[PDB]
């Protein structure tokens, strides 16, 4: 039988969009991501002098977006554990 | 995604494992207590996300028909080697890719579940596979998952 062998994860992140929450969550960070990606690029390379009290803010924003993304991929992968759990669970049954 | 007959009816066995009260359908609440007894601690949204994932037709929980069409998709299974040589290396004290038997027998008899006195003789004459008193557990598990 299965022996050892459990459930194959999914390689990528692709599960669970459903939820909402966590669509919502990632829209509005990823968008804010491209945002203050933006007004820090602009801020360090298109300006004559940098206003470092503007680039502290948008780095302030920046890895708050960043870290929000990480935090819904790392919901997606437990997220993920959990359903293969069960997924496990029931093949117990195929033994 | 393919299923036997026999994987079909096997799965309804299944389906009784989640489905507590044998009342046709799994709950939030269900799958919190299932859960709960493998040692994990899901949120409310945690079991409300797998219960949405899986229930086609919005009602709030998931019927045989549902959980057995989503087990279609994720027969793939893959092999546990590194993982349970990861769980040795927890007990390899020194990092050097070695347990003596004599940590391996304290380890069995104390941590988890435990193994008797007698069980961890039969494991130990079997992980031992030098007769130095040493188990070289990446040579174990690979011999366990042959
Ligand atoms: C057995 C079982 C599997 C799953 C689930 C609920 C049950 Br029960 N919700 C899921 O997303 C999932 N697999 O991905
Ligand atoms: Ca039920
Ligand atoms: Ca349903």
């Amino acid at each position: 039988g299965r022996k050892l062998e459990l459930t194959k994860a999914e390689k990528h992140v692709h599960a669970f969009m459903m939820d909402t929450q966590l669509t919502k969550r990632v829209k509005n960070a990823a968008a804010n991501v491209l945002r203050e990606t933006w007004l820090i690029y602009k801020n360090t390379k298109l300006v004559k002098k940098i206003d470092h009290a503007k680039v502290r803010k948008h780095q302030r924003k920046f890895l708050q977006a960043i870290h929000q993304l990480r935090s819904v991929k790392m919901e997606q992968r437990k997220l993920n554990d959990q359903a293969n759990t069960l997924v496990d669970l029931a093949k117990t049954q195929l033994e | 995604a393919a299923l036997t007959e026999e994987q079909i009816a096997e799965f309804k066995e299944a389906f009784s494992l989640f489905d507590k009260d044998g009342d046709g359908t799994i709950t939030t609440k269900e799958l919190g207590t299932v859960m709960r007894s493998l040692g994990q601690n899901p949120t409310e949204a945690e079991l409300q996300d797998m219960i949405n994932e899986v229930d086609a037709d919005g009602n709030g929980t998931i019927d045989f028909p549902e959980f057995l069409t989503m087990m279609a998709r994720k027969m793939k299974d893959t092999d546990s080697e590194e993982e349970i040589r990861e769980a040795f290396r927890v007990f390899d004290k020194d990092g050097n890719g070695y347990i003596s038997a004599a940590e391996l027998r304290h380890v069995m008899t104390n941590l988890g579940e435990k193994l008797t006195d007698e069980e961890v003789d039969e494991m130990i004459r079997e992980a031992d596979i030098d007769g130095d008193g040493q188990v070289n557990y990446e040579e174990f598990v690979q011999m366990m998952t042959a």
